[PDB]
């Protein structure tokens, strides 16, 4: 389809332009609320872990796909394998309130304890990047902090996820003619 | 609705499960559906 | 009461000793309009005619299970085999017709079978070749067997350069017993024909 | 008595993608309002279909240069979402997190030459099975399309999805090096005083492009 | 409080044939379409009833040869689905994975001689209790049937299912060597110039043949 | 029943032809969807196992009875006794994606973990035999791969099974007059 | 329906349990039911 090449309005020259027809296309596996609510591993510290979603790595699935959005809203539920007792603390409380047990602790039940946390940020929508102080994110961009005796592996997933204002997403650079990796085979 | 797969109702109501949203008083689906197609000039068969 | 003369395209095949045509696995064709081809398929009506081939010489010294396996499609040096080197994806059925002409004084029989995906067989496996689309030939009753099968396959269109779905199999169930008044050696021929081919995707020219 | 159950075996382990939701612990939270906030996308294909993104050629550039010699092959790249040319595209950014796809892939071709330079091009789809064509005479027998540079300077050609199977793998096989999904070739046929002038190309998701089966194969 | 249950004992172990389905882990999968695809069978008896398969005789052959002497016994094989003659049949292929059956077993008898050789045959069912008959005079007092070779060259005789119990074991007993389910005998009565000519036999499932209680006794 | 001996149309000379009558026959135990959805053992490797159904043995019940079909469609659910964590991977992902935990792992819950997998193949119907490269099956004929620290015994069953185009089924060859084996007895 | 034995409805909906089938727009039960029977010639009692 010949177009106006610079107006940057969307054009889709479909396959009917040279004969043929299009089929019914289903897009459930690329939905933004379906692709983001599954568990991802992050590396923990020993005791205190702020529950920021931008400490998910950039090589994983829903860490590199969360950074597709500029602004995101999602309720977090965590799943942490620990020993001792794990106290969750809401957004913006003093970090001395991690030791107190009136805050929502979870007693140790083998092997791990998963629990659903609300969106406790003051902002209407969180963000993945912010040019305010030249890390380089405010202290308000967190779901709170969890503190145990020694956390071993704590996992994030983010549900009811709404995303806004897309950002570029990068696949790794081939040095060959095409990036050929060893696919699974019998 | 998400990645839920249960036909039963939830046990905890709605407000001990999620954070309730508040109204006050989408885009790229409208952007991708206004896409021009066909041709630009007089076509033949 | 008998209509016993088939034809495909502009070629006919009259036999007077037809016990009947056996439709294997289906009486009608699948949906040719798939979603894995975006509607860029087209029927080539000029591929539907017979083409003859030689199979083997059933002699009196052949024991049980002298089988013959030719993979369809074989080397077609006409219109149909031009489509194999000019189109990437294509599908078709088959309607085979083998002939074993002796006379009504020979004995024995040979089973004929269209069998999909056939490789690495045993002679102990030959006892159950009846499961496939099959039709016996004995000289006491008939001379031909006329089997018709649709396109089977793992997926709707096929790459025939890397895959051969069907396999015409003739094996000998009872040995050829000539008599004082029979025919010494019979030769098994076959004329095979495609049905409703559909090619999709033009190769670039070799130049 | 009490209601008897059987604590069944094999069930109840922690699966990372299950539709079981976790029990709440801290209720009565009312979020700040977010309604009619600008720039929301719902599915990742609508971003990939409404926003085309550049390709990659020799020299880390998105444009391809016209060729003033007897050879008329501007570009000839294999058709996969793990290709070398498709690598910096957003369409192959999210197709790095899936296993298999289907559908058309739009290619957008904007000519950035001056008003006195004229040229015409062609783009053909060579299905797999033999060697890809090296001349526009040989590539006339593909599913091709031609266009010349005039007032509207952009051309969009939708790559057909031809395959045996219904879905094709978005990851090209590590050992198998023939690339049996297909090639796409674009040539120049002629040019008038178009030396040193460019043809910037783009790629977008098609009208019926849809991906399938998400995995996490670590971001190359 | 919470709803009290009793985690009952003895229940909940992993059984390999149970009707409990496993919990899913990865949803939203749409298969490629498969509708009206050719050659589908639903039950294994319909393959065994619509497709007869050959038997096994001395010399690894399916045909039995006419006998030009005073002895007129073409074949005499015991009636079990673990027999020696029934071994290569598809009907005894799937009856190797069950324990007991009932119903008729069709035997198909195609004559492959020339147009000048004529013969007639008989097949009788000798129920268990005494020795099987060795002459067609003695086997006239069974539930028998005769046919001669003419224009239609195939004969189908349905073996009756006579038993005390309602179901009979498809596996002949290892120690018990009398074979107390029955014999089936087929003879020739006469033949005219049918020396060296064959009678290929087949077997199929009957109209009311049905198997029962699947096991896995390792494929002999 | 005298017939046309070579037309190969089905003929069933029933028991009414010499007096008598037929009874009602029930065929639930020979249904193709009932006989195939039960657990079968396959031998595992140490860590990585492609979930191909043609690695079931040829002596077992639903391995020798799956090879009755040329083309089959069936959803697989596995049951694996392991130690560590077992990550399932869909069809055609790179085999380096077995280590990542965003893929559907199952944490170790004693003794074994059974989980239902979808049909993830690209083809409309899988197959049990294929003459494409002269093992001798494509790399697309699998339900994916599972990877643990050390799998001990992993079991297949296949449900909603549809079969097409039957193949011959063989029982073992007697050397005696009849294959007499030691049947169970008090 | 298979080898299920539960009268209760499933917990997970239909699409987090199986793979959903898609229509586009059997044999041996029709083959075994068209079987010829009776005789071929004029029978007696």
């Amino acid at each position: 389809t010949t177009s106006a090449g610079e107006s940057a309005d969307p054009v889709t020259a479909t396959v009917e332009n040279y004969g043929g027809e299009t089929q019914v296309q289903r897009r459930q596996h690329t939905d933004v609320s379906f692709i983001l609510d599954r568990f991802v591993k992050v590396t923990p510290k020993d005791q205190i872990n702020v529950l920021d979603l931008m400490q998910t790595p950039a090589h994983t699935l829903v860490g590199a796909l969360l950074r597709t959005a500029t602004y995101y809203f999602a309720d977090l539920e965590v799943a942490v394998k620990h020993e001792g007792n794990l106290t969750w603390v809401p957004n913006g409380a003093p970090e001395a309130a991690l030791d107190n047990t009136t805050n929502p602790t979870a007693y140790h039940k083998a092997p791990l304890t998963r629990l659903a946390l609300p969106y406790t940020a003051p902002h209407r929508v969180l963000a993945t990047v912010y040019n305010g102080e030249s890390r380089a994110l405010p202290t308000s961009f967190n779901y709170g902090a969890i503190k145990a005796t020694r956390v071993t592996e704590l996992l994030y997933r983010m549900k009811r996820a709404e995303t806004y204002c897309p950002r570029p997403l990068l696949a790794i650079h081939p040095d060959q003619a095409r990036h050929k990796q060893k696919i699974v085979a019998p | 609705s998400g990645n839920t797969g249960s036909i039963i109702n939830n046990y905890y109501m709605q407000q001990y499960q999620n954070s309730m949203d508040t109204q006050l008083g989408d885009w790229f689906s409208k952007l991708a559906s206004s896409a021009f197609s066909g041709l630009f000039g007089a076509l033949l068969a | 009461d008998r209509i016993l003369t088939t034809r495909n395209g502009h070629t006919t095949s009259t036999t007077q000793s037809s016990v009947g045509v056996t439709y294997g696995y289906a009486t009608a064709e699948d949906f040719v309009s798939g979603p894995n081809t975006s509607g860029l398929e087209t029927r080539v009506a000029q591929a539907e005619r017979f083409f003859k081939t030689h199979l083997f010489d059933w002699v009196t010294s052949d024991p049980f299970g002298r089988c013959h396996l030719l993979e369809l499609p074989t080397d077609h040096k006409g219109v149909y085999g031009y489509l194999t080197d000019s189109y990437a994806y294509m599908r078709n059925g088959w309607d085979v017709e083998v002939t074993a002409v002796g006379n009504q004084f020979n004995g024995g029989c040979l089973l004929v079978a269209m069998v999909p995906e056939l490789c690495s067989i045993q002679k102990r496996e030959l006892y159950q070749l009846t499961l496939f689309p099959h039709q016996f030939i004995n000289p006491r009753t008939n001379m031909t067997a006329h089997i018709t099968v649709p396109f089977v396959g793992v997926n709707r269109y096929d790459q025939y350069k890397v895959h051969k779905p069907w396999t015409l199999v003739v094996m000998v169930v009872a040995p050829l017993t000539v008599n004082s008044e029979g025919a010494p050696q019979i030769k098994v021929y076959a004329n095979i024909a495609p049905t409703n081919v559909h090619v999709a995707g033009e190769f670039p020219s070799k130049e | 008595g009490i209601f008897p159950v059987a604590c069944s075996d094999g069930y109840g382990g922690l699966v990372t993608t299950d539709p079981k939701t976790a029990d709440p612990a801290y209720g009565k939270v009312f979020n700040p309002p977010r309604n009619m906030l600008p720039g929301r996308f719902t599915n990742f294909l609508d971003v990939a279909e409404a926003c085309p993104t550049f390709l990659h050629f020799e020299g880390d550039v998105p444009y391809v240069t016209t060729k003033t010699d007897s050879d008329r092959v501007l570009a000839q790249f294999d058709l996969s979402l793990a290709a070398k040319h498709m690598s910096n595209t957003f369409l192959a950014g999210l197709a790095q997190y899936y296993t298999q796809y289907s559908g058309t892939i739009n290619l957008h071709f904007m000519f950035t030459g001056p008003t006195d330079a004229k040229a015409r091009y062609m783009i053909a789809y060579a299905p797999p099975g033999m060697e890809p064509p090296k001349t526009p005479e040989a590539a006339a027998h593909c599913i091709h399309a031609e266009w010349d540079t005039g007032l509207n300077s952009k051309f969009t050609f939708s790559i057909p999805y031809l395959s045996a199977a219904d879905y094709t793998y978005t990851a090209s096989d590590v050992a198998e090096t023939t690339n049996v999904q297909g090639w796409v070739c674009l040539f120049q046929i002629t040019h008038g005083k178009a030396d040193g002038d460019a043809l910037v190309v783009l790629a977008s998701a098609g009208k019926d492009f849809e991906l399938r089966l998400p995995v996490d194969a670590r971001t190359q």
